[PDB]
């Protein structure tokens, strides 16, 4: 379970829909130092409390809009995690992935989607007809 | 024919050498260009590259045949 | 019927001549690959590009400015 | 090439391909593209600077003096 | 005063002044000898 | 030879619009003009042929006359264009006209044939084409 | 999903991580370039394809590129 | 002590050095030109103040001195308008014979054959027939000769330079703090009572002196060399007695409220003037008089320097529940309270307001000054009053679009949700889907059953099944509510029963009573309202209810929405968030003013096409001996209208032989500018419909042939920016069909108006 109490918002039309209780949700969790506005990712302004809040968002880009633009940037507020979570019940913990922000470099990070060439030297289309194999994607 | 029928020829020269300019134009930066070198890895038919690097609206060869529908029909 | 044939006809033909170069233009794309046409005179249209836009684009800016400024002069 | 040289980039590309530009500095580790070029000319993102590799530069005019 | 001068060099201050001096020029032409055609320019007045 | 356009003093449509003209500048001389040396169609209007060996004068001298001109106004901008780009801030001087370098620039233009002659003899009219930006093929 | 790639020409600059809407990318360590780091995607699942990361990328040409691809419900940034 | 002047002194040196310096308000753009795109974001941020500096009294300053400037620019169109009219016109040939003289104030040179557009507007002049109604008003103002207009053109020069100076003085040598841009009380009680109160008291101190006693003579019949100058009525007394005897007993029943004595001069008579077909300029009087007390008291109302009066910010937070009326609580317990931290720093918010009551000014101008034609041959007058609804409905919806615009600036800058919290304009921003929601299917309501209905009679009239149309003649839709209102209105003054007996003749003869005829033509009837009627104001309220929702969702929506959460950050004014997502083009507040533009465009042209040809089918005509009306369409317009090959057929086709046929006569020029316009309609198309990454690669190859013979320029050649496409596309769009219209309506009213 998540613990954190949500902040004090009167009602909005920009809330979660039918997808969040039948696909998947979010919810991100941080704690203030005090009792102070910000704005919902959705629209109408919400007083996050003097503890640890939770919020749940439709999508996780209203995560990384509200923690990384409005937390970080403008409350100095550090800790702020975001879950996705199913309607089964499992929760998993998606950002930060390590506990580390992506944008600083930490060990036992593995190269991803990673192309040992520079991008003028992809194959013409013409070579790799009928394989399934995009220009990008050859070795 | 008269002085009348030949602004019209004209015009219409006008009208096929714009509209082969569009389609050749789509044609042979179809693989690339300054804007988008890498063009052929994304397919005949794409929205865009996004609005960076100014702006890549239209950039697609699948748009270039899209605007010469309109000088086709004109 | 003159009237319709003709019409009929032409703007077939239109549609047909944007259909030659939009699968000129995926012809490029899908299935030109430089290595088998290298040197060739395929590969020679696709070098001097540049060439051949600006000329066509030339064409239709001399023939749309005065083509249209004789019309209106008229 | 070296700091100061005048070079014609050859990365097929670059925004700056078969242009001139001048070598600002080189690094001296085994990194990738150690060549700093800067173009007077800025590209479609409005930068003039790009890393490139000694295969990739073309000396065309020696560093002054 | 010199500040007024390279304001008098800007693009589209040079712009305007070619324009205005060019439509001067054929304003004038036009008053002076309405009606040139081709086949016409540099012909004696009937 | 051409049957179909006939001088226009002696077309009677151009006649029916010469007197039917309101008598003002507009149309006292130049319908004038028009009688003596413009070739009417049966329309009555002032039609211009290219298939005449005489008037060839009439069709080289506004043909002469622009070309020099588009000329003149052509090399006076490459010219210009030329001689910034030694300068340490060539496109500063593009927004600013440079009131001396326009003057020489425009000067030299008056003689732009020979120059572009010269130019093009010489190799410097046209700069290699390895030489120049373009895109990957 | 979209397919974000990654090229050599990469210098670590960090700035297609700190543009990226939906945290699709991350800083790994490297050592092409002289700031010993490299993008890497291994949330394309979250790709959304804004192609704000491109936009962020200082080198030329691009060392990111997105490919746009099967539409998914959060690709497509739907809350519904 | 609180309301104080509070200055500083020579803030910004007078210098033309950042003259040779552009793009130094801004910091991206001083540093120069490296591409095209450069000059571009000059003219566009140009007067952005607030993105020159963040400072808001600076920014304050830079609003006051640029409105002087704006002022200016007014007052030398103003003097041109002036002199042009005392030395290039034929005024005193049609103020002799108003009603035979066609007004005109061009005269063209005669170079290229041009002199042809010197129409013959008779007088023994040659010229451009204006359509401003210039002339009526000024004979409305008692002017009657040129020499008059050419000393208000010196004055307006003169005003011109005095507001320049203004500018200048309150920018560069004494510029106000922001402390005094703040003051709300003061400013309203001094723009109250001080101009609108004290203008309207000067006016009717104009009019009772000057306009009535001169428009009194010039409608008894009196040549225009026996009437005496204006300052005669001022002067010999005598004079001003025999035109009104009320004046022989001076100020006298003023100060003792006998004003009954002042009912010769001070009239209350509605309908029109038989003479000339304007209102009476004695009811104008008393009408300029009774909105001068109404506006001085009003300027009474706000609390300055001595605790009488009200205060803004205590009115506003008293506005909450449960403060409110009952079935007005929902508001919340907060209410109006924070929304005055918009005013102390949003000047676009101000704007937005300002703009939106331009608009319904300019609408009620369009509205109330034909049906209630103001001044003297102004009704009978067709190209004139055509002319004067068209330009001012116009005006209006720029204006609108413009409130619209500024309200979407307000809340990507500086809306701050701080300040609002469960205030009304947050809960407004926390349901705003179900606003939208409930405005688009209002849309969908209104465009079925307005447009469709009209498919509807088209198939129907088609099929030769007339009895199945919408019209009089079979399914009827009366427009009950507005007869009910005709009928009220005109039994208030006697033509609810008798509400308004103070009222001899109709307030307009618009609603009924009678019909009014000055030169053989009709000044005003009665307008019948009928299932044509019924139909084309749905449209209306169609058309307007959709540029409400494209205008009314990019301003809800401007923060951000489910698809883009965080376009505030991106911008007032950005292209897109990229091809993701789907595609979000278009997204910005921007885009949606944008889309509103050409919404407007398309409401506005219903508007006035639904003027033109009622007036022209059920109004206005010619009026022979027995009293018999033919109109100028021949009342077409209640068979006709009902389907929309009717207007592609009657009215679009039929009413545009006169500037299809004007070549080779005086209208040509409206012919040429017919062709204008359509040219600068399909131009735009091409901006429209294309996007820049198509002409980026088309110049590329432009710039190889340029770089290949060593004359390519340094500023790189750019294409347009997106958002810069989208704004060359609608204002080439607009351009080209307003002046489409333009030809369209002053060529066929120069000719049989
Ligand atoms: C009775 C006093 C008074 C009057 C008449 C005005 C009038 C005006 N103010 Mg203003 N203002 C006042 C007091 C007054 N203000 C005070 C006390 C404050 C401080 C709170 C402000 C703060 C203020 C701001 C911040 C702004 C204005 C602006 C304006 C102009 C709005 C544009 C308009 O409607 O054009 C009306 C058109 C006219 C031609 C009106 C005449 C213009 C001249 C200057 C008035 C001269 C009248 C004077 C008594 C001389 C009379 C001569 C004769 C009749 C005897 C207008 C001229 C705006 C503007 O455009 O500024 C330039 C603006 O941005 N005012
Ligand atoms: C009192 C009225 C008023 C005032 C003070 C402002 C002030 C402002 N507006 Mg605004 N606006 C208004 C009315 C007003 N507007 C109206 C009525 C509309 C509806 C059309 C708009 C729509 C609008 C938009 C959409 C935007 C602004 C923006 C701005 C800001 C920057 C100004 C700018 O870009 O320079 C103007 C610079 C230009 C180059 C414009 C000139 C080009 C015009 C369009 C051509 C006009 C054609 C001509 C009249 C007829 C043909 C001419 C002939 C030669 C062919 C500034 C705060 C911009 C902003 O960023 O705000 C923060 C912005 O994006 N406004
Ligand atoms: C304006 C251009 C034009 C004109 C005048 C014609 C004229 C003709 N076409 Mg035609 N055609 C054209 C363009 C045109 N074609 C194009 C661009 C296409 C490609 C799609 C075709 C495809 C086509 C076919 C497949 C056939 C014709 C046929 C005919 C003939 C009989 C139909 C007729 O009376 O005229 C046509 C009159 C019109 C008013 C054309 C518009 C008809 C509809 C309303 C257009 C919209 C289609 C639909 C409603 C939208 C999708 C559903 C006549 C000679 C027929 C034929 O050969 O006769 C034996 C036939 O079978 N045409
Ligand atoms: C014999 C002639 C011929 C043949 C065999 C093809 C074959 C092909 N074309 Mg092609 N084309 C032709 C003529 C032809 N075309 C002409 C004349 C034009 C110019 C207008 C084009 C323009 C064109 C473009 C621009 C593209 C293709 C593409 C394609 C390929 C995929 C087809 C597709 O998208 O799915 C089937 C597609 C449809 C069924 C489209 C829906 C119908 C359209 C919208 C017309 C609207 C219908 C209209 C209202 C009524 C028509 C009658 C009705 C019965 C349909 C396929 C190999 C595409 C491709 O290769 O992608 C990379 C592509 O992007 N073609
Ligand atoms: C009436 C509509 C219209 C017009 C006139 C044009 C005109 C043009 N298009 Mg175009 N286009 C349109 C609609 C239109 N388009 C639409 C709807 C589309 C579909 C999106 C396209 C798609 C399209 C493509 C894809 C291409 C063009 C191209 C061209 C150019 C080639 C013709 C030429 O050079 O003539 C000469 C130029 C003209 C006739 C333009 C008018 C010049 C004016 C009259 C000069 C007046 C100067 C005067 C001082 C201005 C007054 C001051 C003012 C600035 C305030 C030309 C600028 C091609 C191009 O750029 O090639 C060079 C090209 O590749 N267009
Ligand atoms: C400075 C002078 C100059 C010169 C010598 C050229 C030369 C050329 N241009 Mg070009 N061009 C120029 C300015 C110039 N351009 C400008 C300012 C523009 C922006 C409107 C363009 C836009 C343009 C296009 C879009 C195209 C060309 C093309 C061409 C080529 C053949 C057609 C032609 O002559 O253009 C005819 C001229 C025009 C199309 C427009 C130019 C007219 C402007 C108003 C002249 C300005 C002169 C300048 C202000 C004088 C300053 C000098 C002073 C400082 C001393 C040729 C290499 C074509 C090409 O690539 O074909 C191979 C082509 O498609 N040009
Ligand atoms: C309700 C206001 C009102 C009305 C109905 C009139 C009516 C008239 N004026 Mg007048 N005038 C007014 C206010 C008004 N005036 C003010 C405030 C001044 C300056 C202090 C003047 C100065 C003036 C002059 C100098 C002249 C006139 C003239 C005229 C006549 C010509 C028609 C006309 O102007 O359009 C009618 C106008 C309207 C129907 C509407 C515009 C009036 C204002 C803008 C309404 C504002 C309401 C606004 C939208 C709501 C604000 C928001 C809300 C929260 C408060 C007509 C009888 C002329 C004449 O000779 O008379 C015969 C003339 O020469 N007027
Ligand atoms: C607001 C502007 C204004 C101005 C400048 C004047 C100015 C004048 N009025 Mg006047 N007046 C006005 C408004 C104005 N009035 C209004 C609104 C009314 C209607 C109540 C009157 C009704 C009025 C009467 C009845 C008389 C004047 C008279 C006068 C003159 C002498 C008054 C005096 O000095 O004591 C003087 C020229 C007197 C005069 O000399 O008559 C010509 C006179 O008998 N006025
Ligand atoms: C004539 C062309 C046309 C038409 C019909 C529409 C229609 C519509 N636009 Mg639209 N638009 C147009 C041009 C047009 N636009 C242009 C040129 C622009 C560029 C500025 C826009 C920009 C624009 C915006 C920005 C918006 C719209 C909106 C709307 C919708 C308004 C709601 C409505 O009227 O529902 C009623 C539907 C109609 C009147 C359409 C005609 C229906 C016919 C007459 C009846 C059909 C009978 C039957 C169902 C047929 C079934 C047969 C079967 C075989 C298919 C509607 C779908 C708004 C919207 O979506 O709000 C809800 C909106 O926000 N449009
Ligand atoms: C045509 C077009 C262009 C090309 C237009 C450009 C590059 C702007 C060109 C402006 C010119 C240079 C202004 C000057 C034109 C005058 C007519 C020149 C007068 C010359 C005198 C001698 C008469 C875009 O860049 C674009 C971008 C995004 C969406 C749509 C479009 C689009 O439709
Ligand atoms: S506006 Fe242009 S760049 Fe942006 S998403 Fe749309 S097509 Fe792509
Ligand atoms: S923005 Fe480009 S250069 Fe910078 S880290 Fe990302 S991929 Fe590498």
């Amino acid at each position: 379970t998540l613990e954190g109490q949500t902040p004090i918002f009167g009602g909005g039309t920009g809330g979660l829909l039918t997808k969040a209780e039948r696909e998947e949700k979010y919810v991100i969790t941080w704690t203030s130092p005090k009792e102070q506005v910000f704005e919902m990712p959705t629209g109408g302004s919400a007083i996050m409390r003097q503890g640890k809040n939770k919020l749940e968002i439709a999508r996780k880009e209203y995560g990384i809009a509200l923690g990384g633009q409005q937390l970080r940037a403008k409350f100095k507020i550090n800790d702020y995690k975001i879950y996705r979570v199913y309607p089964n019940g499992e929760t998993q913990m998606i950002h930060p992935a390590d506990g580390v922000f992506p944008e600083k470099v930490n060990q036992g990070r593995p190269k991803v989607r990673y192309v040992d060439r520079n991008i003028g030297s992809n194959p013409s289309p013409a070579k790799l007809k009928f394989s399934g194999v995009q220009p990008y994607d050859a070795p | 024919i008269g002085p009348g029928d030949f602004y019209v020829h004209h015009a219409i020269a006008l009208g096929l050498h714009v509209t082969t300019l569009v389609l050749v134009k789509g044609a042979l930066d179809a693989r690339g260009s300054k804007l988008m070198p890498d063009k052929k890895d994304f397919g005949y038919a794409f929205p865009c590259d996004g609005p960076g690097r100014g702006g890549t609206c239209d950039i697609s060869a699948w748009d270039a045949s899209y605007l010469a529908v309109f000088w086709m029909l004109n | 019927t003159q009237a319709a044939l003709y019409t009929h006809h032409q703007y077939i033909a239109g549609f047909l001549m944007v259909g030659a170069f939009s699968h000129a233009g995926i012809f490029w794309i899908r299935d030109y690959d430089p290595e088998q046409n290298k040197g060739n005179v395929l590969d020679r249209m696709l070098r001097h590009k540049e060439a051949i836009i600006s000329h066509l684009s030339w064409v239709s800016l001399f023939l749309g400015f005065h083509t249209l400024g004789l019309y209106v002069h008229n | 090439v070296e700091r100061g040289s005048k070079v014609r980039i050859l990365r097929r590309e670059s925004y700056w391909y078969q242009d001139v530009g001048l070598v600002a500095s080189v690094d001296k580790s085994g990194i990738k593209y150690p060549v700093i070029v800067r173009f007077d000319k800025v590209n479609y993102a409005g930068v003039n600077t790009n890393n490139f590799a000694d295969f990739e530069l073309l000396e065309i005019e020696k560093p002054k003096a | 005063m010199q500040h007024v001068f390279k304001y008098l060099t800007l693009a589209p201050v040079m712009a305007t002044f070619t324009m205005v001096a060019l439509s001067v020029v054929l304003i004038m032409l036009q008053i002076w000898f309405p009606g040139l055609q081709y086949g016409t320019y540099f012909k004696p007045t009937p | 030879a051409n049957s179909t356009l006939v001088p226009c003093s002696k077309s009677p449509a151009f006649q029916a619009r010469m007197k039917n003209a309101p008598d003002t500048y507009y149309f006292n001389k130049p319908f004038k003009a028009y009688a003596k040396y413009e070739l009417c169609g049966t329309d009555g209007l002032p039609h211009l042929p290219l298939d005449r060996l005489d008037r060839a004068t009439d069709v080289l001298v506004p043909i002469g006359l622009f070309l020099y001109v588009a000329g003149f106004i052509g090399w006076s901008g490459r010219s210009y264009l030329r001689a910034t780009k030694s300068a340490s801030d060539p496109e500063m001087k593009e927004i600013f006209i440079d009131l001396p370098l326009a003057l020489q620039s425009i000067s030299k233009a008056v003689l732009w044939p020979l120059l572009a002659l010269q130019e093009f003899l010489s190799g410097d009219l046209t700069a290699r084409d390895e030489e120049i930006p373009i895109s990957p093929r | 999903s979209h397919t974000v790639k990654i090229y050599d020409t990469c210098i670590g600059c960090t700035q297609c991580v700190r543009a990226c809407p939906t945290d699709v990318l991350e800083m790994v360590p490297w050592d092409g370039c002289k700031a010993a780091q490299i993008a890497s995607s291994p949330r394309t699942e979250d790709c959304v394809g804004c192609k704000r990361c491109e936009t962020a990328c200082p080198t030329d040409f691009l060392s990111i590129r997105v490919y746009l691809g099967a539409e998914t419900t959060r690709s497509m940034g739907l809350a519904y | 002590q609180k309301v104080r002047v509070v200055v500083d002194n020579d803030p910004v040196p007078t210098s033309p050095e950042l003259w040779a310096k552009p793009g130094h308000f801004d910091r991206t753009l001083a540093r120069g030109p490296k591409t095209t795109t450069w000059i571009w974001n000059l003219h566009a941020n140009a007067h952005d103040f607030d993105t020159h500096t963040s400072d808001l009294e600076d920014i304050s300053r830079k609003i006051f001195a640029a409105h002087f400037g704006h002022l200016a620019v007014i007052f030398i169109w103003l003097s041109g308008m002036y002199f042009h009219g005392a030395k290039f016109s034929n005024f005193e040939a049609w103020m002799a014979n108003p009603t035979g003289v066609k007004p005109s104030a061009q005269v063209v040179w005669s170079l290229v054959g041009q002199d042809i557009l010197n129409a013959d507007v008779g007088g023994g002049f040659h010229g451009i027939q204006i359509t401003s109604g210039l002339f009526q008003l000024w004979r409305a103002a008692g002017i009657t000769n040129t020499f008059q207009l050419y000393c208000t053109a010196i004055g307006g020069l003169v005003m011109a330079a005095i507001m320049l100076f203004a500018g200048w003085f309150h920018y560069h040598k004494r510029a106000p703090k922001l402390e005094w841009f703040q003051n709300w009380e003061a400013m309203m009680n001094h723009h109250l009572a001080g101009l609108l109160g004290l203008g309207c008291l000067g006016w009717a101190g104009h009019q009772i002196h000057v306009a009535l006693p001169v428009n009194k003579l010039l409608d008894a019949g009196v040549a225009i060399k026996d009437i005496p100058l204006p300052h005669e009525f001022i002067l010999n007394t005598s004079l001003m007695a025999e035109l009104y005897p009320s004046f022989a007993k001076g100020l006298v029943p003023f100060f003792t409220l006998q004003w009954g004595q002042y009912a010769d001069f001070l009239t209350f008579k509605g309908g029109l003037n038989p003479v000339t077909g304007g209102l009476w300029l004695s009811d104008t009087a008393h009408h300029h008089l009774a909105l001068a007390v109404l506006f001085i008291v009003a300027g009474h109302f706000y609390r300055t320097n001595w605790g009488i009066g009200h205060s803004f910010k205590e009115m506003l937070d008293d506005a909450k529940s449960p403060n409110m009326l009952p079935f007005l609580n929902f508001i919340g317990p907060v209410g109006h309270e924070g929304l005055d931290k918009i005013f102390e720093t949003s000047w676009h918010a101000n704007l937005s307001i300002h703009l939106v009551q331009f608009g319904t000014a300019s609408l009620l101008v369009a509205h109330h000054m034909y049906a209630m034609p103001p001044y003297p041959y102004l009704a009978t007058d067709y190209a004139t009053a055509l002319s004067l609804f068209t330009h001012h409905v116009w005006i209006a919806g720029f204006c609108i679009v413009g409130g619209a615009a500024h309200a979407a600036i307000f809340m990507v800058r500086d809306y701050d949700p701080a300040h609002h919290v469960n205030n009304i304009l947050d809960r407004t921003l926390r349901h705003r889907d179900v606003i939208i929601s409930h405005l688009a299917w209002v849309c969908q309501f209104l465009g079925f059953h307005s447009f469709a209905m009209y498919c509807h009679n088209d198939t129907m009239r088609a099929f030769g099944r007339p009895q199945d149309m919408f019209s009089d003649t079979g399914i009827q839709l009366q427009p009950i509510f507005a007869q009910w209102i005709q009928h009220i209105h005109t039994a208030a003054v006697g033509a609810l029963g008798t509400t308004a007996p103070g009222i001899g003749a109709p307030v307009s003869y618009a609603w009924g009573g009678g019909m009014v005829a000055v030169g053989g033509k009709v000044a005003m009837m009665p307008i019948a309202l009928g299932t044509a009627d019924f139909l084309i104001h749905h449209i209306h309220a169609f058309t307007i209810h959709v540029t409400v929702l494209v205008l009314f969702k990019g301003v809800l929506f401007a923060r951000g929405s489910r698809l883009v959460p965080d376009k505030a950050n991106l911008g007032f004014r950005f292209p897109c968030d990229g091809p993701g997502r789907g595609g979000t083009c278009q997204v910005s507040a921007w885009d949606h003013v944008f889309l509103g533009l050409f919404w407007m465009y398309n409401s506005l042209s219903m508007v006035v096409f639904h003027f033109s040809w009622k007036m022209q089918s059920d109004v206005w005509g010619t009026v022979d001996s027995d009293g018999i009306v033919t109109h100028l369409t021949g009342g077409n317009f209640a068979t006709s209208s009902i389907t929309n090959n009717g207007w592609l057929r009657d009215f679009l086709w039929a009413q545009s032989a006169q500037v299809i046929q004007s070549y080779n006569s005086s209208l040509s020029a409206y012919g040429l500018m017919f062709l204008a316009g359509h040219f600068i309609f399909g131009f735009s198309l091409m901006f429209l419909f294309s996007g820049r990454g198509y002409w980026q690669e088309l110049i590329e190859s432009i710039v190889w042939a340029h770089n290949k013979l060593k004359v390519a320029p340094a500023i790189q050649p750019r294409a347009l920016s997106i958002v810069h496409g989208r704004a060359v596309g609608v204002a080439h769009y607009l351009l080209g069909g307003i002046v489409t219209t333009w030809a369209f309506f002053l060529a066929r009213m120069s000719a049989i108006g």
